[PDB]
RNA sequence: UUAUGCUAUCAGGUGGAUGGCUCGGCUCAAGAGCUUAUGAAGGACGUGCCAAGCUGCGAUAAGCCCGGGGUAGGUG
RNA sequence: CUGGGGGGCACCAACCUCCAAAACUAAAUACUCCUUGAGACCGAUAGCGAAAUAGUAGGGUGACCGAACGCUGAAAAGUACCCCGAGAAGGGAGGUGCAAAGUGCCUGAAACCUGAUAGUGAUGGAACGAUACGGCAUGAAAGGAUCUCUGGCAUGAAGGA
RNA sequence: GGUGGCAAUGGCUAACCUUUUAUCUGGGCAGCCGAAGCGAAAGCAACAUGUGCGCAGCCUUUUGGCGAGGCACGACGUAU
């Protein structure tokens, strides 16, 4: 329904009506289905080599010999090519074939989606959920915020608007990972602060992208994953007039 | 309430199902009416076994202006011919304006339940 | 020159662990003092023997003096004044880290000197 | 299996070690045993020795797709919405090889004028159709 | 001061587990794809100031000449 | 050519359809020695047999089989001088370093071995322990203070002299 | 089996294209299952409720009445 809409003033100059997306019920379960199928989706293949552990003659001995019935080497006593033997196959290891991809119906997937965009209206959703803000739920932007091109511009907007205290928790809570994450690449944790939604590519995507934790993205290329981060919808958000029109009937 | 309907009832995932139980068993005290423990009842059944109910099948068996329960969904397929009132758990959009069409209405439980403290009439349909 | 394609650990090592002879001169580099900035106009430099430098880091916060010898494949500059002793007794040069020096005296004696610095 | 289950049972929900040996615990590979010691479990599955009948080739047969008077009536209303029917005169003039059937039963009750063209009509068929005043056309 | 011993804890020896680190491995994707009688791939022998192995090189033997890039050190 | 073939048993007829027994031809595809990138991959008995002086040491007449071995410190500042000793062994004292981390040197478990402390012990019977009561030793932190010990008073179920 | 989306005007797409690097958004009606069965085959082609008993629930004189789903009949399609 209808919502202020603010300048880069920070100043209400219209009042817009919001499409019918916005009005919809919370469903968890379908945005946890949603979720963890794309990113089931993200997966890469992987498995020891084809042959690792068995390239090998071993016999065994029989028995008579005193000893066990282990396959050993031909010329000595030394077990190979099991399971409990050193330097032996791995039972039941990863295969490269396996196939992990999951599946999601599209009409469930869009329902997911609408049920994800409506969350971000309560404003006791977006609280609890970890961020910290002095607006009126839902943010709503006039369409020069498109136009933006320097990240000291959009700095100085979302001061105005009172969602920069989110931007600086961000900044401050990336903290060092624990455990074998930090030598394969992920060596820190982020915080997930504000996404912006615009209407059509525009320099908004490209000054709007260095700031900490904040992702932009065009209505065109929304999913589950960056409206419910972890399986958590309630995630704080900005919108523009253009943005507001293209999602008349966008997943229905 | 034992553990057992604590179970059945741990087992749902939808919000909104999970709600109906519980304000259907204390509306039920309230009234001192058992037709919402009996429905409380049945939503909490296999969810594989619930209710999905034909329009024409209400043709056949109600008459004009009749008052239902279906703890499902009401399809679409057939010919409705007089006004009902059909308080359904869900409806299909063709089942909707066809009872639109007809003369009715398509009033969730929550509404019914709210409008109507005892169910002094109420069809029980499957 | 190495993208943001080489964002592991393992590559990030391997390039500069393994690195050709030419390369490692860049990695002898430190920051130029302000006046020596706003007369080159590249925010830094690099070391070169001759030329003094200003610890910054370390047990020898402040002490100055030339340097008085560079290794490229240990990656390490010799200073000036910066010194341990042996057990008997014997001074001796210890090795630096050329981002933890400020030049303040460049040596100019090759004449591409100026164009080695910047373009 | 829910193998956490049976961390700390040894046999694994088996019985005895002796039993999961191989092949000749499930008494031979795939549907092996016909009839010696399988016979009962052949026939009970639907598996049981025999050939009967013959097959014709596909090149000739067909398979004729139907749709019953009743339905053809009920969802009239919606056929002339889509604008596959026509309503001239009032009768419904509704060809059913556009829709894609080729033959016409009779199950069910008519009440609106249909005059219905096709190339098949089971005589129930035709004599409703016709009790209702309406005409049938056997389209060619 | 009850010897030879038994049980438990502590200090030390031997040993190399656990933890932390890792220029290595493995899998997937995108590219690119022939060479040799103008003597190839592979091998033997030699080649360093002190040089045994590996790597490179061929009696011009950890190497010679020319053009570009690079700039103050180099001698696997 | 007024010819020939085909239309899932052979022949006849109608109808439909094509022109063998000579030749070439890009793109869409397959693969990984190799180059680049990525990873809910392994992390030194794992991952390739090989974190490569690794197809090596070694084993077989031969076809061929085939290992183990990573880590000082920020900086060698890698123990000056003195005494013992046959000593370029090694020990003591004395130094370097935040810290010996003293060279195959990060941390440094158990089995096993040496010494010390507590209990017991040369008249004594065994699955090495569970439960209750005592001796001796300990009981700083993390455990108790109407708590531990000893008694008095009030109510007291089953039972009950 | 437990939980869900959609629902006779049924459900789902496959390969692939848009990939802007493997995600993702939007297309993709070829096809599969359901919708009519019986029969070796040629072939033929059914109840969109006719009757009764009655649980839940509702009404009621607390005894009876209505009674979805359930059960038992009747009628019909085809094969012999
Ligand atoms: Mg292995
Ligand atoms: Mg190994």
């Amino acid at each position: 329904a209808t919502a202020k809409t603010i300048d880069l003033t920070g100043k209400a100059v219209g009042e817009v009506e919001l499409p019918a997306v916005f009005d919809a019920d919370y469903r968890p379960d379908l945005i946890k289905k949603a979720v963890l199928a794309a990113q089931a989706n993200r997966l890469q293949p992987y498995g020891p080599r084809l042959y690792s552990g068995m390239e090998t003659s071993a016999r065994g001995w029989g028995s008579g010999r005193g000893v066990s019935h282990v396959p050993r080497l031909v010329n000595s006593s030394r077990a190979a090519r099991v399971p409990h033997a050193k330097g032996g196959r791995r039972a039941h290891p990863p295969k490269p074939e396996a196939d992990r991809s999951e599946k999601v119906n599209t009409k469930e997937r869009r329902y997911a989606i609408r049920s994800a965009i409506a969350a971000t209206t309560d404003p006791t959703l977006v609280s609890l959920r970890g961020h910290i803000f002095e607006a009126e739920l839902p943010i709503v932007a006039v369409n020069d915020l498109e136009s933006l091109e320097r990240t000291k511009q959009v700095i100085e907007f979302l001061e105005a608007a009172g969602l920069y205290e989110d931007v600086l928790r961000a900044k401050y809570g990336r903290h060092i990972r624990a455990g074998r994450g930090k030598l394969r690449g992920r060596k820190y944790k982020h915080k997930k602060s504000v996404l912006i939604v615009a209407g059509e590519n525009t320099p908004i995507l490209k000054a709007a992208r260095n700031l900490s934790g904040v992702d932009v993205v065009t209505v065109d290329s929304l999913n589950a994953e960056l409206l419910a981060p972890g399986t958590h919808a309630g995630r704080l958000t900005v919108w523009t007039e253009s943005a507001i029109g293209k999602l008349e009937g966008a997943f229905q | 309430m034992g553990k057992k309907s604590l179970v059945k009832l741990t087992r749902k995932t939808n919000p909104r199902i999970v709600s109906l139980i519980l304000t259907l068993k204390e509306r039920a005290n309230g009234d001192s009416a058992p037709i919402w423990k009996d429905i409380a009842k049945r939503l909490e059944a296999p969810s594989r076994n619930y209710a999905a109910v034909n329009i024409s099948k209400i043709n056949r068996h109600t008459a004009e202006d009749d008052v239902l329960l279906i703890p499902g969904k009401v399809l679409g397929a057939g010919l409705l011919d007089h006004p009902v009132t059909i308080a359904a758990l869900t409806f299909s959009d063709s089942a909707f304006e066809k009872i639109t069409e007809a003369g009715g209405k398509c009033l969730s439980l929550e509404e019914i339940m709210e409008a109507n403290p005892k169910g002094s009439g109420i069809r029980i349909f499957r | 020159m190495i993208a943001m394609v080489s964002k592991q650990p393992r590559k990030q090592r391997k390039a500069r662990y393994a690195a050709p002879l030419h390369i490692r001169q860049k990695f002898m580099g430190a920051r130029l003092s302000e006046a020596l900035t706003k007369e080159y106009g590249t925010r830094s430099a690099a070391v070169i023997t001759g030329d003094t430098v200003k610890v910054m880091r370390g047990d020898f916060k402040g002490t100055e003096g030339k340097v008085q010898s560079v290794s490229l494949m240990d990656g390490t500059i010799t200073v000036d004044g910066v010194i341990s002793t042996k057990v008997d007794g014997t001074e001796v040069p210890r090795p630096l880290n050329p981002s933890n020096v400020m030049i303040t005296k460049l040596e100019m004696k090759d004449g591409r000197r100026a164009s080695s610095i910047k373009k | 299996m829910d193998t956490k289950k049976f961390r700390g049972s040894r046999t694994c929900g088996g019985g005895t070690h002796k039993n999961r040996r191989g092949a000749g615990n499930r008494g031979g590979r795939g549907k092996a045993g016909g009839c010696k010691h399988h016979f009962v479990r052949a026939m009970m599955r639907g598996y049981s020795y025999g050939k009967h009948g013959f097959k014709r080739p596909d090149e000739v047969s067909r398979d004729v797709s139907i749709v019953n008077v009743g339905e053809l009536d009920e969802l009239a209303s919606y056929l002339v919405e889509e604008g596959l029917a026509e309503v001239k005169d009032g009768a419904y003039h509704i060809n059913l090889e556009n829709l894609g059937i080729e033959k016409v039963l009779g199950s069910g009750r008519v009440t609106k004028n249909l005059v219905v063209t096709s190339e098949e009509f089971s005589a129930s068929a035709r004599e409703k159709i016709e009790n209702a005043g309406g005409s049938c056309i056997d389209a060619e």
